């Protein structure tokens, strides 16, 4: 309506994310998640992007593993940070249009939708 | 004695060929005539190859392939026999033209040659070999599912209907309703793929409304399928969804009301005395009658149209009204073994079968019809 | 009120009524169905049996030839255990289609519901079936009470963290 | 239906085994009335509740197959009206029912087409 | 070099990029063949290569040619076009074509509602509309 | 004792040979496999797939070295042998609907079904074709099981019907007049003979004696009932503790082994005295099963000795294993077992 959605393509080397409608993207960040080598806001404790690459406290995992994904609740922390610590806009406030691989499975579109919508509570999913 | 008599019956999409008495078909080739452009036959190699039917929904449209299509059936690889020393049986379709009838047996006599003919209709071979007089004989093959009313050995051409709904647009039914559920598969690519897992996981449901809560209620409907590509694909509900257009054809944008409907129309639209003797005798033939399910949903659906028209709300009336359609184990093609069986009955029944000297001396329309 | 005979009352029924076995349809042309879930035929469908070991957690089981559905209605001790547990159910119910012995949708008046086929009964350890049952409702009590636990302690260092702030 | 003061008798005098043997004496299984079939469920729930809990064995011991059958079927139809806490009772009922009849009672209590 | 030739490093690996492509536009329908000759779009960032997409357009048209003069020679055939497009934005096509049709208004109508996720499913998201032709 | 580890899927039907060199079997499949045994161990040697759906019931005549079959492809084949292939022939069942045995005449076989109606069916000659004349009478559900008696003219037959009727198939064109026999006199082709007092339990057993004057059947409401027409076609009905029996069979004049869903095999005589039966215990005594099958059995028939002497009983059921037992073992092993 007013606003703009924010449009993702996570890949398996590096993951695109900006806002729609612009040139370049706002953020073009690693495929990759800092983690823990459990209670509480341990998943909170989760950094994405280049600052994860070379962590040495925790441990760099990868996800995205041959255009489709391996790990989803790894995905899921990484999208949080992608949504509110690298674009830090309104969820509920805003649509979004996610890119699946070739080879993406129906129950993994599923799976995407369950996560998208769910926890995120976007108005808007494609 | 005879030369040795055949039977032949070359459909919309599906061509089975059989000696006569054979209880089956010797021969069931696919009808499509294939070119090449660089430097069963022919359905192998479809991929790299361009095909043509002969036959469009029943009628022939290119002659320059139905002739090699006929030297092809009659050729070394189905048949292997001499046209010129035996005879043969050929099939046609209802609601034909008397051109096409005429060119037929034109092409007979002439092109191949042939010492001796007898063409039947297809609506009346199909209850042949149930040994009946009267009955409606039901086709519904690649090309269209015309629905025909045979009385005493005829067929009144102003009875016999006809639903735009056949074998092929299940195929599209069901290659539509999979893209829809995830999948995805080519409109083209795919086609024979498509018709094969239809032809496997899907069918017709009794109680759509049962049905459909079974499907989306349970996980009792779905089942998994593999593809050639190796991966595999789960199809639930859309297993029945995609052959209820046999029955209510607004499903896929078709102008009618339903095979059900145009049966129980067509019954309905016949004499007082013989309403209770057609609505007894139905015959199922065709390749969409393999269908498992549709003998139940015929039967059920032709109940409510003679219970909300002709009993028009008298629950009690009901149950005198005579309910029996009879889904042959060999429905599949009951066209061919009607054939096979009439033809080894009449193989040397005095003189009643067209003849080359006949079609030599005077008369292409030499046809007691 | 609560005790564990009555997950041995549970586990004797389930034993009963896991004798089911294959059956083609009598009414449509090789037809395969649950028995239990359309619910056609009156003479192949067995006395529906309800154990209540409470007012608010019981458990129904319908019983058929080919077919068994087992409806479990869990308790429900506050908003937070029923939300939770509805999210839960929820999230099983999505994955119907790995569970074979499960069904999409929760029985009317029950928290979730789980279709256990004859076709289901004929590939897996009957035994086994029932100890999954046993285990379905013991790990559903002790799963939610943990996920309670977990929760209210998230809550808890999130709020001491911004009070620190 | 069964009769109220043949039990009620039995109860009075003490001797829970002959109230508990006579009220499940002609039930109303072939009865067509729900309210003779409610009466008759309501009455053997009440006959059980009162019951103390280590003496429900010899009692429960005393009874025959049929008799271990149609006390199945009436505990099943009690069951489907659980209140003022006469689930647990019913319960260790259906413990000692499970354990005298074994799965033929409750098996039994399932393949019944016409019961209370 | 490696893309043109994947028997450099693979041992478990023969066919070069230019024979992939040729059977895939091969296997595919016939009547749409020329049309995916002739749209040939790099997208990904190993695609943005210097002159990559110019060696593929040789190497598929001189395999394409040498067959048209086969058929050619035995023939007792039209030019078959082919161009490999190399996009400004070819090293994130996937995103760009995003951001394309994200900004367009039928991207508002073809997006599935959060309203008809809780209503229906998840089976919502399941199938995408494909706009902007 | 002796079970064999077969398949992992459950089993549908168990038929053997004339001698009993040969045994065949169908594993829920649009297919039949026959095997053999040569040595110690079994090795499939004929496979057949005409059928186009799960096969429901086979049966081999023996005498005939014929073997019938006919399941949910809504059709029967009556294979014989040609030369080194089993040729099928399609025997209209004319039903528009899960049981199949032949005749002790082996003559004609009936095919009990959902159709509601036990379709006889004898082979013209006249025709070189088979015919299926169904008896319907009396009948409102399926057969379940369906055992001949002596007189190759009398069927016995359970329904879902809670019910286990004995009628007449007799085609007094395939074969002479039937004697008088102690379950009636007048015996005519669709004419209910005898039948079931039961109103519950659906009836997944049934068989006759050896001497035809006794007709057993087995009920899913964990209950056994036995009828003797020696005392006026008296019933004597019996309650299981244990779970409901699938198939049943008479072992002696006076003894039967029955299995089920109680997964272990069980003996049982019956009193001609007192006129009762009763329970002779568990012969089959010892995944975390007690048990050899890991499932109900499903049929259970007879290798060799006869209705009132087995002496080794063939049983078949959902676990995927072949049980062989023998009447001398488990005598030698339940001493406290009276046969
Ligand atoms: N088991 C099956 N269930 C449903 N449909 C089937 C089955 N097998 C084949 N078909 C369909 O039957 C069609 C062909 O049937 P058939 O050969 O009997 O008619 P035809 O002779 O090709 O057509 P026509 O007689 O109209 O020229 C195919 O399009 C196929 O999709
Ligand atoms: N300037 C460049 N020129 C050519 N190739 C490059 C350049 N920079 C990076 N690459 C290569 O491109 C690869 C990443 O390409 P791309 O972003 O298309 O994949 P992705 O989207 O991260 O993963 P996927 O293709 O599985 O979605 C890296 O492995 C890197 O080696
Ligand atoms: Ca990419
Ligand atoms: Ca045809």
């Amino acid at each position: 309506g007013r606003l703009p959605a924010c449009v993702v393509d996570c890949g398996t080397g590096y993951t695109k994310l900006g806002y729609a409608g612009n040139t370049e993207p706002q953020f073009i960040i690693p495929s990759c998640i800092a983690i823990k080598e459990m209670k509480g806001v341990d998943d909170l404790d989760f950094f994405i992007g280049d600052e994860a690459i070379e962590k040495p406290t925790y441990a760099t995992k990868w996800p995205i593993r041959h255009g489709i994904v391996e790990d989803w609740d790894l995905m899921e922390r990484f999208m949080e940070q992608v949504i509110f610590k690298y674009l830090r806009a309104e969820p509920e406030d805003h649509y979004f249009l996610l890119t699946e691989p070739p080879l993406n499975t129906p129950e993994n579109r599923e799976y995407t939708a369950e996560i998208m919508f769910e926890s995120f509570n976007v108005p808007g999913l494609y | 004695q005879g030369r040795k008599v055949v039977v032949c019956d070359n459909g919309t999409g599906f061509v089975k060929c059989g000696y006569a008495g054979s209880n089956f078909p010797e021969h069931i080739f696919p009808a499509l005539v294939g070119r090449p452009i660089i430097r069963d036959e022919a359905s192998e190699l479809r991929s790299m190859l361009e095909v043509n039917y002969p036959m469009e929904n029943g009628i022939v449209r290119n002659w320059d392939d139905m002739k090699h299509l006929w030297d092809y059936t009659f050729g070394p690889e189905k048949l292997n026999i001499d046209t010129r020393n035996c005879k043969i049986l050929l099939t046609e379709p209802p609601m034909n033209p008397t051109k096409n009838r005429e060119k037929i047996v034109e092409v007979m006599f002439e092109t191949y040659q042939f010492s001796g003919v007898y063409v039947a209709i297809q609506a009346v071979l199909t209850l042949y070999a149930q040994g009946l007089l009267t009955g409606v004989v039901v086709d519904s093959g690649d090309g269209v599912t015309h629905i025909c009313p045979v009385y005493e050995g005829f067929s009144l051409p102003h009875l016999t209907r006809r639903l735009d709904i056949a074998g092929r647009d299940i195929t599209r039914y069901l290659i539509k309703l999979l893209l829809l559920r995830g999948y995805a598969f080519n409109h083209s690519a795919d086609f024979e793929t498509v018709r094969m897992i239809k032809e496997k996981l899907c069918y017709v449901g009794y109680n759509i409304e049962q049905e459909q809560k079974l499907a989306l209620e349970t996980t009792v409907l779905v089942e998994s399928y593999t593809l050639p590509d190796g991966r595999i694909i789960k199809v639930g509900g859309e297993r029945f969804e995609a052959p209820e257009a046999l029955f209510q054809p607004h499903l896929i944008n078709v102008e009618g009301v339903g095979v059900a409907e145009l049966l129980f129309n067509t019954i309905q639209a016949a004499d007082i005395d013989t309403r209770s003797e057609f609505y007894k005798h139905i015959v199922l033939s065709g390749g969409s009658t393999m269908y498992p399910g549709l003998p139940s949903r015929l039967e059920r659906e032709l109940k409510q149209l003679y219970l909300e028209r002709v009993l028009k709300g008298d629950v009690e009336k009901l149950s005198k009204f005579k309910i029996r359609i009879e889904d042959p184990p060999r429905r599949k093609h009951m066209v061919f073994l009607g054939g096979a069986v009439l033809a080894d009955i009449m193989k040397d029944k005095d003189n009643f079968w067209m003849t080359r000297q006949e079609y030599q001396e005077k008369g292409v329309r030499v046809l007691e019809k | 009120a609560t005790l564990r005979p009555y997950l041995s009352a549970v586990r004797a029924t389930l034993q009963a009524a896991l004798c089911l076995e294959n059956f083609s349809s009598q009414v449509v042309e090789r037809h395969n169905k649950p028995e239990v879930e359309v619910r056609s035929s009156k003479e192949l469908l067995l006395q529906p049996v309800t154990i209540s070991r409470n007012e608010k957690e019981k458990v129904l089981i319908e019983g058929s030839i080919n077919s068994v559905r087992v409806s479990i209605a869990v308790k429900q001790a506050d908003e937070i255990e029923k939300i939770l547990c509805h999210k839960f159910m929820r999230f099983m119910m999505m994955r119907a289609e790995n569970f074979f012995i499960l069904r999409r949708k929760p029985v009317e008046g029950y928290d979730i519901s789980f279709l256990i086929t004859n076709f289901h009964t004929e590939q897996m350890y009957k035994h086994k079936l029932v100890d999954f049952v046993i285990h379905f409702m013991e790990e559903i009590d002790k799963e939610i009470s943990e996920m309670k636990l977990s929760v209210n302690a998230r809550a808890r260092i999130v709020a001491e963290e911004f009070l620190k702030n | 239906g069964p009769d109220e003061g043949e039990v009620d008798s039995c109860l009075r005098q003490g001797n829970m085994t002959a109230a508990l043997q006579a009220a499940l004496k002609n039930p109303p299984i072939n009865t067509k009335s729900q309210a003779v079939k409610d009466r008759a469920g309501s009455i053997v729930l009440k006959v059980l509740i009162s019951f103390k809990a280590n003496d429900i064995e010899k009692a429960v011991q005393s009874l025959d197959k049929n008799g271990v059958d149609l006390l199945m079927k009436y505990i099943y139809k009690g069951f489907e009206s659980p209140s003022d806490n006469s689930s647990a009772v019913l319960l260790q009922w259906h413990e000692k029912a499970l354990a005298a009849g074994g799965v033929g009672s409750i098996v039994r209590v399932l393949t019944a087409r016409k019961t209370v | 070099e490696i893309f043109f030739h994947p028997e450099f490093a693979n041992p478990d690996f023969t066919q070069p990029i230019s024979e992939v492509v040729d059977e895939v536009i091969q296997n595919c329908p016939i009547d749409v063949r020329r049309p995916l000759y002739k749209n040939i779009v790099l997208s990904g960032g190993s695609t943005m290569f210097r002159d990559f997409g110019r060696r593929l357009q040789r190497d598929l048209k001189r395999t394409v040619d040498a067959r048209l003069k086969l058929s050619e020679e035995l023939s007792g055939p039209k030019p078959i076009d082919v161009q490999v497009i190399t996009h400004h934005m070819q090293r994130y096509a996937v995103w760009f074509g995003g951001s394309m049709l994200a900004s367009t208004p039928e991207f508002y109508q073809v997006c599935h509602t959060k309203k008809d996720y809780e209503e229906i499913g998840p089976s919502i998201c399941r199938h995408n509309p494909v706009f902007g032709v | 004792m002796a079970y064999h580890s077969f398949l992992v899927e459950p089993i549908s039907c168990h038929a053997w040979n004339k001698d009993r060199t040969q045994i065949a079997i169908c594993p829920n499949n649009h297919e039949v496999h026959i095997y053999e045994k040569s040595g110690n161990k079994w090795v499939q040697v004929h496979e057949l797939k005409e059928h186009n759906g799960q096969v429901t019931g086979i049966d081999w005549a023996p005498d005939s070295n014929r073997i019938v079959t006919c399941g949910t492809d809504r059709n029967a084949y009556v294979w014989t042998l040609k030369g080194r292939t089993w040729k099928p022939t399609l025997v209209i069942l004319r039903i528009n609907r899960r049981c199949v045995r032949w005749a002790p005449n082996e003559k004609k076989f009936a095919v009990g079904s959902g159709s509601r109606v036990i379709s006889i069916c004898y082979f013209e000659q006249e025709n070189d074709w088979w015919v299926c004349k169904h008896i319907k009478k009396p009948i409102r559900s399926t057969v379940l099981s369906l055992d001949w008696h002596p007189n190759s003219v009398l069927l016995a037959a359970g329904s879902c019907d809670f019910k286990c009727r004995i009628f007449s198939a007799y085609i007094k064109e395939v074969e002479e007049r039937p004697a008088p026999t102690p379950w009636g006199s007048k015996m005519p082709f669709g004419e209910l003979m005898f039948e079931s007092s039961s109103s519950c339990g659906w009836v997944h057993g049934v068989c006759f004696s050896a001497n035809g004057s006794r007709v057993a059947w087995v009920s899913h409401d964990s209950t056994v009932c036995l009828a003797d027409a020696d005392k006026k076609m008296a019933v004597a009905t019996l309650a299981s503790e244990t779970l409901p029996l699938l198939a049943v069979t008479f072992i002696t004049e006076s003894s039967l082994v029955a299995a089920g869903h109680d997964c272990f095999p069980v003996l049982f005589t019956y009193d001609s005295a007192a006129g009762k039966l009763s329970f002779g215990g568990r012969l089959d005594v010892p995944a975390g099963l007690d048990s050899l099958h890991k499932n109900s059995v499903s049929q259970i028939s007879v290798l060799s000795g006869g209705k009132a002497k087995c002496s080794q009983f063939c049983t078949t059921g959902m676990d995927g294993g072949m049980s062989i037992w023998d009447v001398r073992s488990l005598e030698s092993a339940l001493k406290d077992l009276k046969i």
